[PDB]
C-alpha cells in the first residue's frame, strides 16, 4: 500500500499546486500510513511524506505540526536547544530536496520558538541570515526591504503564487510579536513611553488604535486603556517553581546517566 | 420559505460527487440568494459554490461569489471569511467588487470597526439583499468588545456600532446585558513531598 500512499501524496501535490486548500487537506488526512513500508522501500519516501506534512501544516494555521514532520525529514533544533541530526542515507538528489524542504520549514520553525539558528545552514548566505537578523531587529522597514530584493525567491507556477500571499501574511505575525515581548508587567505605565514605542509601528494612530488592537489579540495586557488619565495600567507561583525544579532534575539525571 | 425546501436536495447533493457538476450551480445560486433574503446561512453549500467556481472558471459569477464572502464576514468570529478566501484565487480576489469586499472583510477582521461603517458605502447595491448584514456585523462587534473591554463610554459604543442614536444603542447594551454605571455597564503536603525529592535527586 504503501506505492498507492506515494500516489495519493503525490496526486494531493499536484492538487495543491492546481488544486483547493480543503480538498488536499483532506487527502492528506487519510494519507498517511506505517512508516516501515516506506522505510523498507527506500530512504526518499519517507522524507517526501514529511514535506508533505509540513506542506499541511504550513496550509494549516498551527506551525506546530509541520514542524515536527519537517525536522524528522530534517534535524532541526529539539526543545531544550539540542541538536537533531538526520540520517544521510536517503539519495543525495532526495537530500538536496530535503534540504530545500529544511530551508522552507526555517519559515515554520522561526514561528515555533527560537531563536537564531543557521549552523546547519551554511553560514555565507545572506538570504536567510540577512531574514533572521531582520526578524531580531524589530523594525519592519529592514523586513519589507528583504522581502523586496529576495523578491525572486517567494515568486518560485506564477499563477500558483500571483500576489505573495503566504509571506505577507507571515511577516504581518512577525511585526507583532516584539510589541508582546515587552509584554507588560508594568502596573501603570505612562502613555508617552508607549506612546514612542508604537510611534515606531507605521500607522502613527496606531497606539490609540494599535494598542487598544493588541489587547482585543491578547497577546498582551492593557490596563486602563481609554480611561480619563489616559495612562494603562498593568498557588500557582508555587507549580512554576516546582516546574523549573522538575528541569533541573531532568537535566542532572542526563548528566549522570551518560 | 424556499430556503427550507431547497435544504433537503442541497444537503443530498453535498453528501455526493453531484456537488462537483457545474450544471447544478443554478440550483445552488438560487439558495444563496435565498440565504441573503431570509438569513438563513450554509457555509458549506457555499464553499461548493466557490470550489465550483474555482474549478470551473467560465461559471463565476460575481454577485453570488460576493454574497457568499459578506454572509461569511457576518459568520465572524468564526472561521467563514478565511475559507472562502482559500477558495478564491487571486486574480478573482484582486476583481472588482471582489477586492473591495476582501478590504471590508480586512477591516473586520483587524477590528477597526469605526474605519468599516466609514469605509462602508451604507448605499451599496449588494447590501440590500442581504438582510440583517449590519445588525450580524455589529453581532461581532460586541463579540470583541465582550472580550475587549472592561468599561466603555456611551459614546464610543454607538460610533464602533455604525453611529447609532441612543435608542439603538440602548437595544444591543439590552441584548448582551450591559449597563450604564457612571456610562454603561458592561462587566500544601504534596508541594513538600516534591520539595523533598527534587533535593534529594540535587544531592545525588
Amino acid at each position: 500500500k504503501m506505492l498507492g500512499y506515494f500516489s495519493l501524496v503525490g496526486l494531493l501535490r499536484l492538487h495543491s499546486l492546481l488544486g483547493d486548500y480543503y480538498q488536499a487537506i483532506k487527502v492528506l488526512e487519510n494519507i498517511e500510513l506505517n512508516k516501515k513500508s516506506m522505510y523498507s522501500r527506500v530512504p526518499e519516501c519517507q522524507v517526501t511524506t514529511y514535506y508533505y506534512v509540513g506542506f499541511a501544516y504550513l496550509m494549516m494555521r498551527r506551525y506546530q505540526d509541520a514542524i515536527r514532520v519537517f525536522a524528522n525529514i530534517l534535524l532541526y533544533i529539539q526543545r531544550t536547544k539540542s541538536m537533531f541530526q538526520r540520517t544521510t542515507y536517503k539519495y543525495e538528489m532526495i537530500n538536496k530536496q530535503n534540504e530545500q524542504m529544511h530551508a522552507l520549514l526555517a519559515i515554520a520553525l522561526t514561528m515555533y520558538p527560537m531563536r537564531i539558528d543557521e549552523s546547519i545552514h551554511l553560514q555565507l548566505r545572506e538570504k536567510y541570515g540577512d531574514k533572521m537578523l531582520r526578524m531580531q531587529k524589530g523594525d519592519p522597514q529592514v523586513y519589507e526591504e528583504l522581502f523586496s530584493y529576495s523578491c525572486p525567491k517567494f515568486l518560485s507556477e506564477p499563477f500558483l503564487q500571483q500576489l505573495k500571499v503566504f509571506s505577507d501574511e507571515v511577516q504581518q505575525q512577525a511585526q507583532l510579536s516584539t510589541i508582546r515581548s515587552f509584554l507588560k508587567l508594568y502596573t501603570t505605565m505612562p502613555v508617552a513611553k508607549l506612546a514612542g514605542f508604537l510611534d515606531l509601528t507605521e500607522q502613527e494612530f496606531r497606539i490609540q488604535l494599535l494598542v487598544f488592537k493588541h489587547k482585543m489579540k491578547n497577546l498582551v495586557w492593557t490596563s486602563g486603556i481609554s480611561a480619563l488619565d489616559g495612562e494603562f495600567q498593568s498557588x500557582x507561583x508555587x507549580x512554576x517553581x516546582x516546574x523549573x525544579x522538575x528541569x533541573x532534575x531532568x537535566x542532572x539525571x542526563x548528566x549522570x546517566x551518560x | 420559505a424556499m430556503f427550507e425546501q431547497m435544504r433537503a436536495n442541497v444537503g443530498k447533493l453535498l453528501k455526493g460527487i453531484d456537488r462537483y457538476n457545474p450544471e447544478n450551480l443554478a440550483t445552488l445560486e438560487r439558495y444563496v440568494e435565498t440565504q441573503a433574503k431570509e438569513n438563513a446561512y450554509d457555509l458549506e453549500a457555499n464553499l461548493a459554490v466557490l470550489k465550483l467556481y474555482q474549478f470551473n472558471p467560465a461559471f463565476f459569477q460575481t454577485t453570488v461569489t460576493a454574497q457568499i464572502l459578506l454572509k461569511a464576514l457576518t459568520n465572524l468570529p468564526h472561521t467563514d471569511f478565511t475559507l472562502c478566501k482559500c477558495m478564491i484565487d487571486q486574480a478573482h480576489q484582486e476583481e472588482r467588487p471582489i477586492r473591495q469586499i476582501l478590504y471590508l472583510g480586512d477591516l473586520l477582521e483587524t477590528c477597526h470597526f469605526q474605519a468599516f461603517w466609514q469605509a462602508l458605502d451604507e448605499n451599496m447595491d449588494l447590501l440590500e439583499g442581504i438582510t440583517g448584514f449590519e445588525d450580524s456585523v455589529r453581532k461581532f462587534i460586541c463579540h470583541v468588545v465582550g472580550i475587549t473591554y472592561q468599561h466603555i463610554d456611551r459614546w464610543l459604543l454607538a460610533e464602533m456600532l455604525g453611529d447609532l442614536s441612543d435608542s439603538q444603542l440602548k437595544v444591543w447594551m439590552s441584548k448582551y446585558g450591559w449597563s450604564a454605571d457612571e456610562q454603561i455597564f458592561i462587566c500544601x503536603x504534596x508541594x513538600x513531598x516534591x520539595x523533598x525529592x527534587x533535593x534529594x535527586x540535587x544531592x545525588x
